[PDB]
């Protein structure tokens, strides 16, 4: 069959995010708050296109997105910050609920010099909406021509003619 | 009298203080000071690995904070 057409190198080529999994646990809630848009309009993409390759653009834009966020937090809450996540860090199972003074602090500095606020309980579960510009996939699945069905019956059904006709049976 | 089988009592109970306690400062001296990562689903074995991948230095517990990035 075809060729798979990869993207090339330099189209994977992108500012990494390389920060530890506690610092992106401490901050996750901001980070769902403040990224929402580019988040979701890569992960409708992707979930619409079906296709990695589709996403690209989309992808690098969360990443630009992420790595914004991180450098807003860097130049002003940059050490209630690694007060938290350390703490966060700790824990094997790294629990929010082990770590709620320093939760404090860091939603405390973040409301004050970022106006940032965290969001309640139940709220970064909801199904949001987005506005996309791209066109919708009219065969994401690459479906090919379905077979036609076989035809279907019509007509008032009439007698037997003649019966069974079954050799000598005359019903 | 009755508290002569308290040495018995007592050797028993260093022996079983020292599994955990051995289990406790090992697992603190395999993973930089902290708990052993848990790691029973697979989504906490991807944030692992990714742990292991954006350290450098092939483990997990070489914590990378706001330094790692400009
Ligand atoms: C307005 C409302 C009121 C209207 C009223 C109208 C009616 C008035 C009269 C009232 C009574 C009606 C009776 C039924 C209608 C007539 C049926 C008929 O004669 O068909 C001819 C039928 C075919 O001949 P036909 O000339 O082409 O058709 C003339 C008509 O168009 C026949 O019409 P057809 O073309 O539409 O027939 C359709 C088709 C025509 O037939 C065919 O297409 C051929 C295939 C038939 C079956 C062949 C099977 C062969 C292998 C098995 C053999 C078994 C052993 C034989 C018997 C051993 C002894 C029991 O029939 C069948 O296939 C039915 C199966 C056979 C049963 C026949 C009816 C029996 C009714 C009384 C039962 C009493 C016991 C009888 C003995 C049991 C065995 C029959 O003849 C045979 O098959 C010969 C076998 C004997 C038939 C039975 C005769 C009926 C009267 C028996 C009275 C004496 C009983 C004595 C005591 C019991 C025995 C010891
Ligand atoms: C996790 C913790 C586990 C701990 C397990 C053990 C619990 C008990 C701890 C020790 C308690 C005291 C033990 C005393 C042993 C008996 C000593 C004794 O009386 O020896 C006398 C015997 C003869 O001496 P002799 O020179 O002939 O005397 C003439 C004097 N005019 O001399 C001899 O027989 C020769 C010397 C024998 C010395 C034996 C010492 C005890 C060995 C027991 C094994 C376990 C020891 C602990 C191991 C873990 C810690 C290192």
């Amino acid at each position: 069959p075809g060729i798979v057409e990869l993207p090339s190198l330099e189209d994977l080529k992108v500012q990494e995010v390389k920060v530890s999994s506690s610092v992106l646990k401490a901050a996750a809630h901001h980070y769902g708050a403040q990224c929402d848009k580019p988040n979701k309009e890569f992960m409708l993409c992707r979930w619409e296109e079906k296709d990695p390759r589709r996403c690209l653009e989309e992808g690098k834009l969360v990443n630009q997105c992420a790595l914004e966020f991180f450098r807003q937090i860097k130049r002003h809450c940059a050490e209630p910050f690694t007060e938290y996540w350390t703490c966060i860090d700790y824990s094997g199972l790294q629990l929010f609920r082990r770590c709620r003074k320093e939760q404090a602090q860091f939603d405390k500095c973040v409301l004050d010099k970022l106006g940032w606020v965290r969001p309640d309980l139940g709220e970064l579960s909801k199904v949001t909406k987005v506005k996309t510009d791209r066109p919708l996939p009219e065969n994401p699945y690459h479906s090919r021509a379905r077979p036609e069905p076989n035809p279907e019956v019509e007509g008032d059904l009439k007698p037997a003619r003649h019966g069974s006709r079954l050799f000598f049976w005359t019903m | 009298m009755w508290f002569e089988v308290l040495p018995g009592i007592a050797v028993m109970g260093v022996c079983l203080f020292i599994p955990g306690m051995a289990t406790a400062r090992i697992h603190r001296f395999s993973n930089g000071g902290r708990e052993k990562r848990v790691a029973h689903y697979s989504y906490q074995w991807y944030l692992m690995e990714r742990d292991r991948r954006v350290s450098g230095v092939n483990r997990y517990y070489v914590s990378k904070g706001l330094e790692n990035i400009d």
